[PDB]
RNA sequence: GGAAACUGGGUAUAGGUUGUUCCCACCUGUACCACCCACGUGGUGUAGUGCUCCUGUAUGAAACACGUACACUUGCACGCCAGUUUCC
RNA sequence: GGAAACUGGGUAUAGGUUGUUCCCACCUGUACCACCCACGUGGUGUAGUGCUCCUGUAUGAAACACGUACACUUGCACGCCAGUUUCC
């Protein structure tokens, strides 16, 4: 039966100089041969632990490990802003090796209304026969956003799709795209399309509306 | 100074098979123990395969057993995986990650590659057509607007969207892909701008698609009707 | 000002086979700049564990160490014999460098009886006018003994000195010596020179014995 | 191969002065913190100074400030421990220890000396006499009989037994020395042995004093007649 | 006191018994009772030596394998001790 | 199209100017409220550059000192965005 690590939180939010620490438990013993990697998006992962509590050479101090029988956390004394990534802890005490699910890093900030924009689709995809039209929410916080298109009052299901930026690495905001598809002939059927967007930002949902050839 | 280079990445066929190949460099391999570590698009690391030096033996992932094979030629500096038998569930960025020194960082892997994207997909290599989103005759939002370009059924990943060759930066966001049912991807750019600038200036996206040598720029204007 | 390492038990006793840990509380941060250490009786110290979880090379990996805040154990987690030693704790975090106090273990093992035997005065020193009875109790455990000297029956009291080795790391036991000092005329002025062995390994004292002259 | 080797030890008059010396073989001295550690008899470890690398920072304990100066003579690969204005308290073992490599054992004393003793008393040196310990005048036990030396009056520590030249070490027992109302040491070393060896086997033990430069060694026998 | 040959944990007991006077040894059976294993229908003087076998620990660029070192445990041989018998 | 000069956190509110339209490009006082400091009776478009200043971090056989690399925080200048004003 292979090891299995768990790891929590999957995703943590937190501030600049703050003492976060992620745990990760054995599901059968694993001794000490355990390790922690950060990650950022688009590159490898970094060993940052080793051993359950020996910090890898050229890492900062402000990052510890400690083992406590089938626990083991990975602490960081002080955050920095270079620490916002994704960490994961690795058993090596017997094969297969095992990784924790991660748990994200996240800055926190002050809550901040998505600005909602709607826009139809060009004439030019129209040519080819198929309709997309596109929702932006820009620059909120926190993530959980949740939008769901009305075309004439009809709530839409399974055929739009969403897609959510990094957080910013200066204002710390998120920013969320979705997009309905159709095909021409059944975008020719209606006339209203709308976006409504619920957010804790949002004393009531926005809704952002367009009608078909009206502009 | 030590560092490794995975290659042999790219698009193969369900039930196709692919060997890739991690070159090493500052250090030898033989005194190593060498890992493949894959990590499918927005999700954890997975270990897959490793080989142990003094003796070659070669430990597999359960999910992968009896398809792959990791083996290393120490003349090259240079580890292998074989992979057979592939599955879209195989899709991932892989990794190959050097176990370090035993007296200096235990079992930790000390070095990786920038690792190599795998795309197992019965899907056909296509560009992307590009669209423009335009600013709203009337009111997107409100303040200054919001364009941009919609980067539609292309195939395989990745894809790079730049906005007026890279001048234009600040309030620009560039959405992960996502991959519909069609199995093409597909992903928006934006840009927000003084509602001011509409009038006086033109914004046109660069979209290059590498696995297809296609460059395409959108200008991207307030519409007419 | 000083940083002081406080240390518990500052003595303890177990079997093969036991799980023991030694504790250190540092009076104010170290952070983690800890390091146990082994010193066998009449040996240098032998380093174990530095930065306070860190296996040095070399060291049974049965041997662990972990921090809690200012806190930190030496965990021993299936002991062997040959772990009698003295274990110290170190903060190297600023100077003057600290020691705890020490935790001086030793094992427990199966009672043994110990085997008396009795050595009069030699000639030799009977010249120099004076009289040393030994009595030796050999390779005995529990450490706790009691050896009291008869002269003519006469319990002796406050003219001799006792000597106890130390555990034997092998097998754990312990040897004793008890010497009984008198003027080679008081030593003259009587005949029967008896030592008296309780110890619970023993169903009833025994007694060893000679005369004075008699060969 | 590494290894520190303490010299200079021994017995002072208080108000006295010492030069403790600790000369380093398989490393240099110049690239280490070197240390000084104190242990009086039947005490814990107490540290008395220290010495920085590249820089000869120098850190001493608060119970001998001003009075011992710790230095470095890297071109002899030694250093030194200037002991003055000894004080009673300052009888102890001391050793030097080298602090491990930053990268390899953090702060902790990796290799450390045998240790010299320190001995601060008014008292005079006095070289011990060797008594036997004679086998059993009835032959006590069928079995194992039991012979040793009683090593008595001597002053200050430490002294030495072995038997036979070394060649004669299981079943041997050297106590610790005990101190008598007299002010001088005693001790006895004692051996079990095969009753059916006497006669058919000598035993001598080997006493030596180093402080007073006595050895005496002295043939064990049941007694005559 | 020499030299050889034989035997090897107690304990108790039925005993037996240098074939001779109870029986020291010898010698077992039995019940026991321990110590030690790799735990059986098991083994049984032992801090010596060689080899063997069982593992553990540490290390060699070393998770397995392989080396080295150290410990651990089987057994055998030789030594040593304890008897015993025998002769000088 | 040139050339120049000047200005810079919101939010309220009292003024000034601006054409006159009641608000403007703005800008000043004040309150409130933020972000930032090295924390004041302080500072305020800015993911760029240089110098600087404040610390931190990693590392060099390295607890301090010393070297190097990297970050951080002042302040300034240039660049950049946003405006005005002016002149050809």
């Amino acid at each position: 039966s292979d090891i299995q690590m768990t790891q929590s939180p999957s995703s943590l939010s937190a501030s600049v100089g703050d003492r976060v620490t992620i745990t990760c438990r054995a599901s059968q013993s694993v001794s000490s041969a355990v390790a922690w990697y950060q990650q950022k998006p688009g590159k490898a992962p970094k060993l940052l632990i080793y051993s359950a509590s020996s910090l890898y050479s050229g890492v900062p101090s402000r990052f510890s490990g400690s083992r406590s029988g089938t626990d083991f956390t990975l602490t960081i004394s002080s955050l920095q802003p270079e620490d916002f990534a994704t960490y994961y802890c690795q058993q090596s005490y017997s094969f297969p090796s095992t990784f924790g699910q991660g748990t994200k890093v996240e800055i926190k900030r002050t809550v901040a209304a998505p600005s909602v924009f709607i826009f139809p689709p060009s004439d030019e995809q129209l040519k080819s026969g198929t309709a997309s039209v596109v929702c932006l929410l820009n620059n909120f916080y926190p993530r959980e956003a949740k939008v769901q298109w009305k075309v004439d009052n009809a709530l839409q299901s399974g055929n739009s799709q969403e897609s959510v930026t990094e957080q910013d690495s200066k204002d710390s905001t998120y920013s969320l795209s979705s997009t309905l598809t159709l095909s021409k002939a059944d975008y020719e059927k209606h006339k209203v399309y709308a976006c409504e967007v619920t957010h804790q930002g949002l004393s009531s949902p926005v809704t952002k509306s367009f009608n078909r050839g009206e502009c | 100074e030590v560092q490794l280079v995975e290659s042999g990445g790219g698009l193969v066929q369900p039930g196709g098979s692919l060997r890739l190949s991690c070159a090493a460099s500052g250090f030898y391999i033989s005194y190593s123990s060498i890992h493949w570590v894959r990590q499918a698009p927005g999700k954890g690391l997975e270990w897959v395969a490793s080989i142990s030096p003094y003796s070659g033996s070669t430990y597999y992932a359960d999910s992968v057993k009896g398809r792959f094979t990791i083996s290393a030629d120490t003349s090259k500096n240079t580890a292998y995986l074989q992979m057979n038998s592939l599955r879209a569930e195989d899709t991932a960025v892989y990794y190959c990650a050097r176990q370090g020194y035993r007296r200096r960082s235990g079992r930790g892997f000390d070095y990786w590659g920038q690792g190599t994207l795998v795309t197992v997909s019965s899907a056909s290599t296509k560009g992307p057509s590009v669209f423009p989103l335009a600013p709203s005759s009337k009111s997107t939002s409100g303040g200054t607007a919001a364009l941009g370009c919609l980067v539609k059924d292309y195939f395989p990943e990745p894809v790079t969207v730049s906005w007026n060759s890279g001048a234009l930066t600040s309030g620009v966001h560039t959405f992960p892909a996502v991959l519909q049912s069609s199995g093409l991807y597909s992903l928006s750019s934006v840009v927000t701008v003084p509602s001011s600038s509409l009038g006086t200036q033109t914004y046109i996206c660069n979209v290059n698609h590498k696995p297809s040598n296609t460059k395409v720029d959108k200008k991207v204007e307030p519409k007419s009707c």
